[PDB]
DNA sequence: TTTTTTTTTTTTTT
């Protein structure tokens, strides 16, 4: 393998020319010995794949092409460079970028040639096998012989290379003959795991259906990443596994069950703010209408429903938190639901939260099993061991919960919706595995009229559709009237039709913003006023209509802090309470 | 074949350091010396080895030279070895009499008592390589965390210490003595396991010791003891029970306290063994701050499906520090003279929730209930206080229970589902995992 | 030289 060598000396000279790497990789070297005067760091670097163009296209090409005969040089180049860094007070890794390609490809196709080759790949991340770490080198302690021995074992899924079947046992005394025990915190083990990846659904050309493809992911690019992520996942795709021709087994064509090794796996759609743009964050934040403003920028085609829309960005704040100590939490985030006739535009309206919102994943009616229940995947999955997988509503954990026809679920998924609003969190005692996880998820619905356009004629008993204690949970219940207006339908014709025929893009880059920066915590300002308002809904909202709780007044809490983190500022505001005031009103009339 | 490569980690001298690290100390005579002994005097069986100490002795062992090689650090850094060598050396000065050790009394006592008399005994009419160390103990060891206020020495980063999640836990973890906390869940009931485990011959007897290492071994009969062996034409030989040796084990899963966790990301629990005196320490739902030694276990098998070999490991128990645990009548004493039991101690009752205290009134006759009566021939009559609530929806009546069997005697705190019919009538539920129909 | 597997979805049914 002396051309092997030949490919070290000739990226040698890509080591400190250009040196742009070295910084990153000093820092690294810089700052784990920062870490180590403490009282972490991952070894690996992102190469951006553009700038080796500009040395040796003779060897670019084949970095991508067969990488099993360039890559592994190039990666003990990174870390022989490193190792001729300071100071003396492992075999690292790489990526690269992209500037890609041909080899830009979606996993929609594959092979043959695309095979054994660098590849970009990206997609929604499903089903997401679970966490094993997994055995590379043996250690072993000789005595009285004493010394230190050891052996380095390979899997197919290592490196690219070839070689010969190294597993699976302990050297176990080695000649002469003296005991060996296995050396434990010291032997290397690296985590390994294999991550399907679906093509977009959307994106698919006709009937048929998405099919998703593994990655065998090694090092850190586990937990990494959870299932339903959009990622572009890049690294080798890997000819691998006998071809049922190991054998006599089986006597037939299929065979060669296929993925790809290492390397990037990039989120996509967090996020990137510099400084002049937060600056633009600000300066609009100065602005006392910016609410408003905010709210009509929501939905480009649709009429008004101004109170819905501002209804809306109330839940995309997430209205902070709060959590007791040594005691049940208080849910700060946003629970809603639209009703009214047909053509409200409420499923419509729904798909603009599908992706401004950043997450989380929505549902038409149906739904289940229990939706975000991981209903158990059985059995195993593999290795012998019974396992979970992430449901809807728990893929929904901090994001929100979209649906269609709520009216339409189930009755016996409501049981866990209820555990999905007030409790918060999901219980599990299936086959299996008993724990409560955090459920607390901000999750808006539409349901329609139980029977017709009676929606408006009818008490709203009759005409929940979905009793009781769900309509509890709700921060607002909005019925949405079709109620015709001539003077009204004319205004209803014009911006339809020129529909066919302020910004937010930005909205999103602000409202991430104002979630970690910063809560409002609260003023008695808010309260002086609040308290006057809920105990008169209590004396008059009984004279008018039905219900009242100390939940819904909990809201004006939660609402009065939407509206905070929309004002950016430091603390609650009592015009911000006025707002709840406002929001409320119209909730009921 | 195998190569080899040295290291500045040496077992040789660390092993004297581990000498002179018990038996001689002076600021916990020191704690080393007669509690060995006390073991040995069987009023104990668990030696607790704190790391700690460790660090006080390195304060011994280093300021207050001469400087000595590093200890916790190496220690958690392997967290297996450390068992089987720095425990071995105790063998060497354990007191000898030790104090009033009878024989039986104790059962088996007397037998490893005439093991080694009928071995010596037996070994001295041939005379006229030995059973092995961890054969006789009777005393497991568990090492201690260093939290440490005392860790500020300071020894900086080498505290682990913390106790991560165990999405936190990673594969160069493996072999490495650290804390970790956890909700327990599903706790396997406490089973004997083995160790050293003689098993009798049957034409001139002997005995020989199969070491009981990993999960499993191939068992053997044939006949190892010359005198049975090749004369005629071999000795046949079973397992005695009672030669036997079973270390106590109970393994038990602990799962992620769930706000360790990122947002997605179902929670990942994890495997732990239970060996020795900290046996039933752990019960179900119980957070704790638990340390112990984390070691791959493969496999059985299986084995070429997997590949890589991809170990699946597992953890063992070393210690746990769990959270949250007449003159009581004189406790008593200032609400006997208060005057005002029934009024006031009605307006105790959960003090949180605001208003009809005309309801907490009632609540009070719950909570102590009584008396019952028995008709002497008999049947009872309740004796029990059965008093339920109504109206809605919420009014945080769920608060005076939530509190109510927080506080009132063997409480149940339940709903509709809830506990089922199977949640209040006794039927055979088919257990998960371990086995079955309980 | 062999290893090892019961929920979840849907269905037709009193
Ligand atoms: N401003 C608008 N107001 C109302 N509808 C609109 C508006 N702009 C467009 N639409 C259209 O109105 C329709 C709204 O249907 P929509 O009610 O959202 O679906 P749906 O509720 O699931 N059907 P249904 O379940 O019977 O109520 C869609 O065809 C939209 O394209």
């Amino acid at each position: 393998d002396a051309v092997f060598g030949d490919r070290v000396r000739r990226f040698q000279e890509f080591l400190d020319t250009f040196t742009s790497y070295r910084d990153s990789v000093r820092s690294i070297q810089v700052y784990n010995s920062n870490n180590a005067a403490n009282y972490i760091l991952p070894h690996r670097i992102i190469i951006s794949l553009d700038d080796l163009r500009e040395f040796d296209r003779s060897f670019w090409s084949g970095i991508l092409v067969e990488p099993a005969y360039f890559i592994p040089p190039a990666e003990k180049a990174l870390t022989d460079l490193a190792d001729s860094m300071d100071d003396v007070p492992h075999p690292w890794k790489l990526s690269f970028k992209g500037s890609f390609g041909a080899h830009a490809l979606s996993p929609r196709t594959l092979t043959a040639q695309h095979l054994n080759k660098l590849v970009s790949v990206e997609g929604i991340v499903t089903k997401t096998s679970l966490v094993r770490p997994k055995l590379i080198r043996s250690v072993h302690y000789a005595a009285k012989t004493g010394r230190f021995h050891y052996r380095d074992y390979t899997d197919a899924t290592t490196t690219l290379t070839t070689r010969i079947p190294t597993p699976a046992i302990y050297p176990t005394e080695d000649t002469e003959g003296n005991k060996l025990t296995t050396e434990y915190g010291y032997s290397t083990f690296i985590d390994h795991q294999r991550i399907t990846v679906q093509e977009m659904p959307e994106m698919a050309p006709a009937g048929q259906l998405p099919r998703s493809i593994d990655v065998i992911l090694d090092d850190d690019l586990v937990d990494k990443t959870k299932p339903g992520d959009r990622v572009n996942v890049v690294g080798v795709f890997k000819s691998l596994g006998a071809g049922g021709m190991n054998q006599s087994n089986s006597n037939t064509l299929i065979g060669f069950k296929t993925l790809i090794l290492g390397n990037t796996v990039y989120p996509l759609h967090r996020q990137m703010l510099t400084d002049f743009d937060i600056r633009n964050i600000n300066k609009l934040s100065k602005k006392k209408d910016i609410f408003d403003i905010l709210s009509q920028s929501l939905a480009p085609s649709i009429y008004g429903h101004d109170h819905i829309k501002k209804a809306i960005l109330l839940m995309l704040m997430g209205g902070v938190e709060k959590n007791l100590e040594n005691g049940s939490h208080l849910r700060g985030d946003i629970n809603i639901l639209m009703v009214g006739d047909p053509s409200t535009a409420k499923s419509q309206l729904l798909r603009f939260v599908l992706n401004t919102a950043s997450l989380a994943i929505a549902t038409t009616g149906r739904g289940s099993s229990g939706v975000g229940l991981t209903a158990a995947v059985t059995t195993d999955r593999e290795t012998g061991e019974r396992r979970l997988e992430a449901g809807a509503m728990v893929l929904a954990d901090r994001g929100v919960v979209c649906i269609d026809e709520f009216d339409k679920m189930t009755d016996v998924d409501r049981v866990a919706i209820h555990e999905v609003m007030e409790q918060q969190t999901v219980t599990i005692a299936k086959a299996g595995i008993h724990t409560t996880l955090n459920a607390r998820c901000s999750v808006i619905a539409a349901a329609n009229p139980v029977f017709g356009q009676y929606d408006v004629n009818r008490d709203p008993h009759q005409n929940i559709a979905l009793p009781d204690s769900l309509l509890s949970r709700f921060d607002l219940l909005f019925v949405v009237t079709d109620d015709i207006n001539e003077i009204r339908d004319r205004s209803i014709s014009e911006h339809v039709l020129r529909t066919h025929r302020v910004t937010i893009p930005f909205l999103r880059k602000y409202v991430q913003y104002a979630k970690e920066r910063v809560i409002p915590q609260l003023t008695q300002e808010a309260i002086n006023v609040i308290v006057k308002n809920y105990t008169d809904l209590r004396n008059d909202d009984n004279t008018k209509k039905s219900p009242i709780t100390a939940r819904t007044l909990e809201t004006l809490i939660r609402l009065a802090t939407a509206h905070a983190k929309v004002r950016l500022s430091k603390t609650v505001n009592k015009v911000d309470a006025k707002v709840a005031a406002n929001l409320l009103r119209f909730a009921l009339l | 074949a195998l190569p080899s490569i040295q290291l500045p980690v040496d077992y040789n001298n660390l092993f004297n350091e581990i000498t002179d690290f018990l038996v001689t100390f002076k600021q916990d005579g020191p704690k080393y010396m007669a509690m060995l002994q006390k073991v040995a005097n069987r009023e104990l069986n668990s030696v607790i080895i704190d790391l700690d100490d460790i660090l006080q002795y390195q304060n011994e062992k280093f300021l207050q030279g001469t400087q000595a090689d590093d200890l916790v650090s190496a220690i958690q850094q392997n967290a297996n070895h450390f068992t089987e060598l720095f425990c071995r050396a105790i063998d060497n000065n354990m007191p000898l009499p030790t104090k009033e050790i009878d024989y039986k009394d104790d059962v088996l006592d007397v037998i490893l008592n005439q093991r080694r008399l009928r071995n010596e005994r037996m070994l001295s009419d041939r005379t006229n390589e030995l059973f092995p160390p961890n054969l006789t103990r009777r005393y497991f060891l568990y090492f201690k965390p260093l939290s440490q206020n005392c860790a500020r020495r300071y020894r900086k980063k080498a505290i682990s210490s913390k106790p991560l999640s165990v999405r936190q836990i990673k594969g160069d973890f493996l072999g490495q003595l650290i804390t970790v906390r956890g909700i327990i869940t599903r706790v396997s009931d406490v089973k004997p396991a083995v160790e050293v485990i003689a098993y009798t011959c049957d034409q001139c007897g002997y005995e020989v010791f199969q070491e009981v290492n990993s999960r499993t071994f191939t068992p053997l009969s044939e006949c190892t003891s010359e005198e049975c062996s090749q004369n005629q034409t071999k000795g046949q030989l079973f397992m005695s029970t009672r030669a036997s040796k079973f270390s106590a084990f109970q393994e038990c899963k602990i799962q992620e306290l769930s706000q360790q966790v990122p947002v997605g990301h179902i929670p990942r629990s994890l495997n732990i063994h239970v060996n020795g005196t900290l046996v039933r320490s752990l019960s179900p739902g119980d957070i704790v701050d638990v340390t112990g030694i984390f070691l791959p276990a493969p496999y059985t098998g299986f084995k070429a499906l997997k590949a890589g070999l991809l170990t699946e490991t597992y953890l063992e128990a070393q210690f746990v520090r769990q959270h949250k645990k007449s003159d009581v009548e004189e406790r008593v004493m200032e609400l006997i003279t208060s005057g005002d039991v029934y009024n006031r101690l009605a307006k105790s009752i959960a003090p949180e929730i605001y208003g009809n205290l005309d309801v907490k009134k009632a609540l009070l006759l719950l909570l102590v209930g009584g008396v019952d009566k028995r008709v002497g021939d008999g049947m009872k009559i309740r004796g029990d206080i059965n008093v339920c609530l109504m109206g809605d929806p919420g009014v945080a009546k769920s608060q005076l229970l939530k509190a109510i069997c927080k506080i009132s005697p063997r409480g149940v705190y339940t709903t509709g589902k809830g506990s089922s019919g199977v949640g209040l009538t006794a039927a055979v539920m088919k257990d998960p995992v371990t086995d079955e129909m309980i």
